[PDB]
């Protein structure tokens, strides 16, 4: 399920369009988004 | 029986003010024109006195310049008859407005005759009507001292919409006197003076219902009743508690800039600090200027405190309570 | 003009769970949603009777509970206007805040002064539950086409076990009616849609059953040559009535007292007891369900949790707290046991005004809605013997 | 002497805190909190009898009609005798009429002679002033305002032999200004709206206002309330109304406004302590215990404690209790609206410092309101008081001693008519059911000598065969005239209805009745979960409705049993809504409506949706 | 509500990391007829790390971690707009201390001057400062520099020596 991480308090948030950039626990308007499962790869040396 | 806390309206009531001080408002300047001789109607009243801002009535000190001449002119029966019939012949026009108990309400008032009627008698709502239920057993319970049935009539008076900020903080001992396991109290006076508390100015000029500057509000140059309770409340838990400089830096962090009563406690941070300090466990270099910090400190913070207004300390008596403990130092 | 059908989209649907709330709960059969439906459309064809120019539709509140008090009469139910507001003030039908919980979709378009009338802003008093039902039944004919018969021995049944008086009592009274009566059966029920004015005649008919409960019980004790019913007795009568207890009839019977404020015996709350105010507030969680700078009302109730901080009444808990509806009448009616004049109908008068004000807030009248109700009962006794 | 207060203003409201402390380290609770801890304490009355005789106001110019404290008169003064209790108030027809001796209670004297003295005018003001105890004696006269007049009398050489209490008179100074006098007060000082004045208090009964006065006159006081007190005897004087306090000394040029109350409170009521420093002024919202400032006697505020209640028509009455350690001062604030009552404790100590300790209420009486309480000095850890109450529409004044361990007039004007002519003619109504009784003392006996006989056993055939019959016609009726698109008796029959008592096998009779008629264009109601509503619990079965209701009217019931049968079935044959035209009726019909309303209400019509 | 900001949140705003200026002021009419004094916001003039006014001022180890910063946090620096713009320091004069230097640019500033002079960096005890310089003129003649709002004042030192205190020409 798509969400997010909140910064102070790591709530999980989930935003949809025309909410608040606030997070739901503490009011705070800073938020970091997190990753999703999604493949990458890579090389080595 | 008691206050209830409603933001109620209802148009009779916004009427019969208007109905009432508009006619004041003339008989005052009627009165104009007879003490010289030998769009609200509330907002222009009001600009004449002064709301108290810190009590319920403004108290004057009389041992002062504040004398005055008597008036041996008296106001007889004739000088009376004659001044109330041009604004009362000409009140008619919104008496003919208003509705029929209101022609009744203010020509019986108009005489003298104090009503005898509640106006949250007729209040109606189902919601309000058990607010006032509720706000006349949470009393009931106090004043017959039972705590763990009053508790549970106040954890549903907050949960009702439209109570206001008087009952919740005005009886808060319910955490406080329960101790058994309980939430101690303090922490309900931390959540008050946060979110309640705020550095706004007293405008004066809008007419207030539902909030009051002597007890609920905040803004400046009235501290918070609730917060000054708060400063007096933690340091007797401090007092109590044998964290002591959490206070006197949560002290120390606001400039109250205004008062005096917050300059005491905050140098009664300072001597209450000193005792056990002054003890030592004596019958050799830190703990003899450390002191000496906190005798020097109250004898500043009460210096700037008597420099305020009316604050009556026991000037005399608070330095020789310090004065002891050098003795304790030497 | 418009949204006057937006108010009607959910009128029927706040309707809808008065209704199944009645039978999915308290047990009234399936047929009662088909017995109202009958009820409810035929007062849209009044309103498009009516035309769409200028039609300013009649609903309030005390509508829906008059054509749901039709269909109880209709069906001849034993639940009456005293097992409504007795199930609408404690907070079990929706009738109260019924604008703001109930739509959850249907609410926001509609404008603020239909949206005040459509939740439950008071409750209703003397007559206007009962004049909405001189306008239902005048309105859409309830009358000629059903069966307007108050079965008036589903409500005495009630009578008896309010006030636990022997049943004596129930045919007592039952002559007086069968003596004062047009047609001996079939107390009308009565249909206005003539104006708007209140005739004073007291044409409803459950008002004047209390009538005949009021004038028996006082010529069966006034005038008993018999000595049968002994002045004593009387004394451990209205001594052993004006007694609270903490049944859910009572502990309901005072939240009725609650919600009136006109009257006094309303200001009755300060003489409530030890156990009366924990049930009054475990009732009060049945209100809330009813009815940014948010977290901090969530902070706010971190320090009030609603259960008690410890020895609750959840789980091990007792034998019985409350006691049920048959077992206080078996300490009431074990307790009044000796059985077999200026102070004699003084005693007597103990009762008129106990029973009379008891019997006044059970049904949302005022004491001159039951001044009519004598002068009018009396005075047509008379009238057809002398 | 503590520390947080103003000069001004000092507060102590309602359950927070104190705002001082001293932090003196002495063992001894470190602390000078301004809320002294105990116990409980309330309060249980000694209930006496003692003596006796538009709607949405009431009038202020009125202040009592009753004064009684303890006096000593002239011939008291000379003689060693001191101590004399006296009681008077107004009663009457017009209430212009104005009319003692403690045992273990107080109660009026066994010569009971109270000199009932005319007048001319009803009496809206009744005190004796009080003395100073800076004169040794107690003042011997009383103060009346009457609404045409004003009176002063003095009571002179009460007896023992005749217990007699006799007066003289002053002049009676009438209106020469004619406007209603509202407050006197002598510590002829009175206060006229708007206006107060000096008058001389005579010696001479075998026979006027001084010319220094003043004039208060509000002009945006709309209310007629007054109140004057002098102020520790200093010829300060300390003018009242609702809204403001004037302080004036008459003895000077001296005059200084000190309360300002038009904001959020108003004056209320204002009781002269007896103590001469500590004095009591009660506002709205608060309660103020403004004392005497002990060097310059002009205004001292002091503790005070915020009035819970909201009200209008409030008033206050504070009794003096000295102890030991310190004094009390109860505060009694009552209403005339309410019967509750409200009680401060002040612990007014010696050296200008006082705390308080809380504040309780107890019970009153229900046939009237209260409008005066009046204390009692008696003569002088379990706090006593005493006091005498007055109630408005009540003429019973009671007495009570608190310490620490309803037939309406409107209901005989209605019912008991002594009419002659029908005295009898309800009397044969009367008669009718002691016939009609009696006559079914014996018809229901015709059915309790028969346990389950075979003639009701035939009867109930003969019954259940006589339902098949008239319920078959009625059905092919209503299926004759099934389409109308535009009820439900069961008492069609009239042989007894009531010759056969047996409630468990009349259930079976009906189960019968249901299995006769199980297709369609009749249906029925259940009886087991529908005959809830008359008991509100669980009903299980019509076999034990009747068990529950058989032990419901056992004590009450002569032979128990008869009364109890014959309301069972008259519930089946009133609840009998056995009739209902079955599903096909409604579904027909319910549509039929709806297809005359058009499309926008079809919607509209929708049942089954969320 | 009102709570307390850490360092590490105005990085992540990217605007400084600013603190309330209280100044209150004073309206003395007619040598002091009427006071009124008016505590007036005055903006956000920002906060060095771990000064008195950051929130990390006693702050331990520990607590340093769980706030977001270094456990070793260095403090010093300012936030401006998120920048870390802390302030260089300078070399200037010692000041209490009347310097004597010889400089070919006190010849560029007039005939009948000289390459001598006395440089004193005068401090007041709110550390300010105020260079007073006392240039030598050939012809016997000393003047008294000094620098007041934008230029440069020229007086005689007779002129200041007779007005400091009331003395003769001996003294
Ligand atoms: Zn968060």
């Amino acid at each position: 399920t798509l969400k997010y991480i909140c910064a102070e308090c790591s709530s999980k948030l989930s935003l949809s369009r025309t909410d608040a950039v606030r997070c739901k626990d503490c009011g705070h308007r800073i938020l970091l988004k997190a990753r999703t499962k999604r493949l990458v790869q890579f090389e080595a040396r | 029986m008691f206050e209830v806390p409603i933001t109620l309206t209802n148009r009779k009531f916004a009427q019969r003010r208007k109905l009432k001080y508009q006619y004041i408002n003339y008989i005052s300047r009627r009165f104009d024109r007879i003490s010289k001789k030998s769009s609200d109607e509330e907002r222009k009243f009001w600009k004449k006195y002064e709301k108290p801002e810190k009590s319920f009535e403004i108290w004057r000190t009389v041992s002062s310049q504040n004398k005055q001449p008597i008036n041996k002119q008296k106001m007889t029966y004739h000088n009376f008859k004659k001044i109330e019939k041009i604004p009362l012949r000409k009140m008619e026009i919104p008496l003919l407005h208003c509705t029929k108990e209101n022609k009744l309400y203010f020509q019986s008032i108009s005489r003298g005759l104090e009503p005898l009627k509640t106006s949250t008698s007729e209040v109606r709502n189902y919601r309000t009507r058990h607010i006032v239920t509720l706000t006349d057993l949470l009393h009931l319970n106090v004043s017959r001292h039972n705590w763990s049935l009053a508790y549970k009539i106040f954890a549903t008076l907050i949960r009702i919409p439209g109570v206001q900020i008087k009952s919740l903080w005005g009886i808060g001992v319910e955490i406080l006197d329960n101790l058994s396991n309980s939430s101690s109290g303090l922490d309900f006076l931390q959540w008050m003076c946060q979110i309640y508390s705020s550095k706004s100015r007293f405008v004066q000029n809008i007419n207030y219902r539902s909030i009051v500057p002597p007890f609920q509000t905040g803004s400046r140059t009235h501290t918070a009743k609730f917060a000054i309770t708060y400063l007096w409340s933690s340091l007797i838990n401090c007092q109590k508690s044998m964290l002591i400089d959490k206070i006197s830096e949560w002290v120390l962090t606001p400039p109250f800039m205004e008062d005096a009563e917050v300059w005491f406690i905050y140098a009664s941070c300072h001597l209450l600090k000193a005792d056990t300090l002054s003890r030592q466990f004596v019958n050799r270099d830190i703990k003899i200027n450390q002191v000496i910090k906190h005798i020097h400190y109250v004898r500043t913070f009460l210096k700037i405190c008597l420099d305020k207004g009316g604050f009556a300390v026991p000037s005399r008596l608070i330095e020789n309570q310090l004065k002891s403990f050098e003795s304790r130092l030497y | 003009h418009e949204a006057k059908l937006l108010f009607l989209k959910s009128f029927q649907f706040i309707l809808k769970r008065q209704i199944r709330w009645l039978i999915t709960e308290m047990r009234f059969p399936k047929e009662f949603e088909h017995v109202a439906k009958i009820i409810w459309l035929k007062i849209l064809k009044t309103i498009n009777d009516q035309p769409q120019e200028e039609l300013k539709l009649q609903l309030h509140m005390t509508s829906t509970i008059s054509i749901l008090y039709l269909a109880s009469t209709h069906l001849s139910l034993p639940v009456y206007t005293c097992d409504y507001i007795k199930w609408i003030c404690t907070a079990k039908m929706p009738y109260f805040q019924a604008s703001e919980i109930l739509p959850k979709s249907w609410r926001i378009q509609l404008p603020n002064y239909y949206v005040s009338i459509l939740e439950g802003s008071i409750s209703p008093f003397n007559g206007q539950l009962y004049n909405k039902i001189a306008l239902t039944c005048g309105m859409i004919h309830f009358k000629e086409f059903f069966n307007s018969e108050i079965s008036c021995q589903g409500l005495l049944l009630k009578l008896v076990m309010q006030c636990a008086l022997p049943p004596e009592f129930y045919f007592y009274t039952k002559q007086v009616i069968e003596f004062e009566e047009t047609d001996i059966r079939n107390l009308t029920l009565w249909e206005r849609t003539d104006e708007r004015h209140t005739g004073r005649v007291s044409n409803h008919a459950e008002l004047r059953v209390l009538s005949y409960f009021m004038l028996t019980i006082n010529w069966m004790l006034s005038f008993d040559r018999d000595r049968q019913y002994p002045l004593k007795w009387i004394l451990s009568l209205t001594e052993s009535l004006t007694q609270r207890t903490t049944t859910s009839e009572s502990i309901g019977r005072n939240i009725v007292k609650v919600v009136y404020p006109d009257k006094p015996t309303s200001s009755d709350y300060f003489q409530w007891s030890e156990e009366e105010t924990l049930e009054f507030l475990k009732w009060m969680e049945k209100q809330f369900l009813p009815t940014d700078q948010k977290i901090a009302r969530r902070k706010l109730y971190k320090i009030f949790p609603l259960d008690r901080e410890a020895n609750h009444d959840g789980e091990f808990n007792d034998s019985t707290h409350q006691l049920t509806f048959i077992e206080d009448l078996q300490e009431r009616y074990a307790k009044q046991t000796p059985f077999f004049p200026p102070a004699r109908k003084e005693a007597i008068g103990r009762l008129l005004t106990h029973i009379a004000s008891q019997l006044l807030v059970d049904f949302a009248i005022s004491k001159e809605q039951l001044k009519d109700c004598i002068s009018r009962i009396k005075n047509a006794c008379l009238h057809r013997m002398n | 002497l503590g520390v947080g207060v103003q000069g001004a203003s000092l507060y102590c409201p309602q359950e927070n805190y104190t705002t001082k402390k001293q932090e003196k380290p002495q063992w001894l609770r470190p602390v000078d909190d301004t809320l002294a801890e105990d116990a409980l304490d309330l309060h249980i009355v000694v209930k006496s009898l003692l003596c006796d005789t538009d709607a949405f106001f009431w009038d202020p110019t009125v202040a009592n009609r009753l004064d009684s404290q303890y006096i000593q008169t002239a011939s008291d003064l000379r003689n060693y005798r001191d101590g004399t209790e006296i009681i008077a108030y107004a009663s009457g027809k017009t209430g212009s009429v104005l009319n003692l001796t403690r045992q273990n209670t107080l109660h009026l004297n066994r010569h009971n002679n109270v000199t009932s003295i005319e007048l001319h005018s009803p009496i809206k003001s009744i005190k004796i002033p009080g003395a100073s105890e800076s004169i040794g004696r107690r003042s011997n006269l009383v103060g009346i305002i009457t609404e045409n007049s004003f009176q002063i009398f003095r009571i002179e050489s009460v007896h023992s032999r005749s217990c007699d209490v006799m007066v003289s008179s002053s002049e009676p100074l009438y209106f020469v200004e004619i406007d209603d006098l509202q407050v006197v007060d002598f510590a002829a000082i009175i206060d006229i709206k708007g206006n107060w004045s000096i008058g001389r208090i005579p010696k001479n009964f075998n026979n006027l206002i001084d010319n220094l006065h003043g004039t208060i006159f509000d002009p945006e006081e709309l209310s007629s309330w007054k109140r004057i007190e002098w102020f520790s005897h200093f010829q300060k004087i300390l003018v009242f109304d609702r809204s403001k306090m004037i302080e004036i000394d008459f003895m000077n040029n001296w005059q200084t406004e000190v309360v300002q109350a038009k904001a959020w409170s108003n004056i209320r009521d204002y009781k002269r302590i007896d103590d001469k420093n500590g004095i009591l002024l009660t506002s709205r919202e608060i309660i103020i215990v403004g004392a005497s400032e002990s060097n310059d006697p002009v205004r001292r505020i002091s503790w005070k404690h915020d009035l819970d209640p909201d009200d209008t028509t409030l008033r206050i009455t504070v009794q003096k209790v000295k102890k030991p350690d310190h004094i009390l001062l109860v505060a009694f604030v009552y209403s005339m609206r309410h019967k509750r009552i409200y009680m401060h404790v002040f612990s007014h100590r010696k050296a200008n410092l006082f705390q308080s300790l809380g504040c309780s209420t107890v019970l009153e009486i229900p046939g009237g309101t209260p409008t005066g309480i009046e204390t009692i000095l008696t003569l002088d850890f379990e706090l006593v008081v005493d006091f005498l109450v007055k109630l408005r529409n009540s003429s019973e004044v009671y007495y009570y001693a608190l310490s620490n361990t309803v037939d309406h007039p409107e209901w005989a004007s209605l019912f008991n008519n002594a009419d002659e002519r029908e005295k009898e003619s309800i009397g044969a109504l009367v008669s009718q059911i002691k016939l009609k009784e009696r006559e079914r003392i014996s018809r229901v006996q015709n059915l309790i000598e028969h346990e389950n006989s075979h003639d009701e056993d035939k009867y109930l055939q003969d019954l259940g065969y006589r339902l098949s019959i008239a319920t078959n016609e009625l059905l092919e009726s209503w299926q004759k005239t099934k389409d109308e698109s535009i009820h439900s008796k069961l008492k069609n029959l009239l042989e007894n209805s009531d010759s056969f008592a047996s409630i468990p096998e009349f259930s079976s009779l009906l189960d019968q009745f249901f299995q006769y008629y199980q297709d369609q264009d009749v249906t029925f109601i259940g009886f087991e979960k529908l005959l809830h509503l008359f008991l509100h619990e669980d009903v299980p079965g019509l076999d034990i409705f009747y068990n529950k209701l058989l032990q419901c009217w056992v004590l009450v019931s002569p032979q128990a049993e008869l009364l109890t049968k014959e309301i069972v079935k008259d519930i089946i044959w009133s609840l009998a809504r056995l009739e209902k035209p079955s599903l096909f009726e409604p579904i027909q019909n319910e549509i039929s409506r709806s297809l005359s309303g058009p499309y926008q209400d079809i919607i509209s019509s929708w049942d089954m949706d969320d | 509500v009102e709570r307390k900001v850490y360092p590490s949140e105005s990085r992540q705003r990217l605007t400084s990391y600013r603190g309330k200026l209280l100044l209150k002021l004073k309206w003395s009419v007619n040598n002091g007829e009427e006071n009124l004094f008016e505590v007036r916001d005055c903006g956000g003039l920002p906060v060095m790390l771990q000064s008195n006014r950051c929130h990390l001022n006693k702050m331990s180890p520990y607590e340093l971690v769980q706030h977001k910063e270094e456990s070793d946090e260095i403090g010093g620096y300012f936030i401006v707009n998120g920048i870390e713009k802390l302030i260089r320091m300078l070399i200037v004069q010692r000041r209490n201390h009347p310097m004597a230097i010889i400089r070919p640019s006190f010849a560029n500033r007039g005939a009948s001057y000289s390459h001598y002079g006395i440089q004193i960096r005068s401090v007041r005890p709110d550390q300010t400062s105020q260079t007073n310089v006392l240039h030598y003129l050939n012809d016997g003649q000393v003047t008294f520099r000094f620098s007041w709002r934008k230029n440069e004042y020229l007086v005689p030192v007779v002129m200041i020596l007779k007005a400091l205190c009331h003395t003769s020409d001996r003294e």
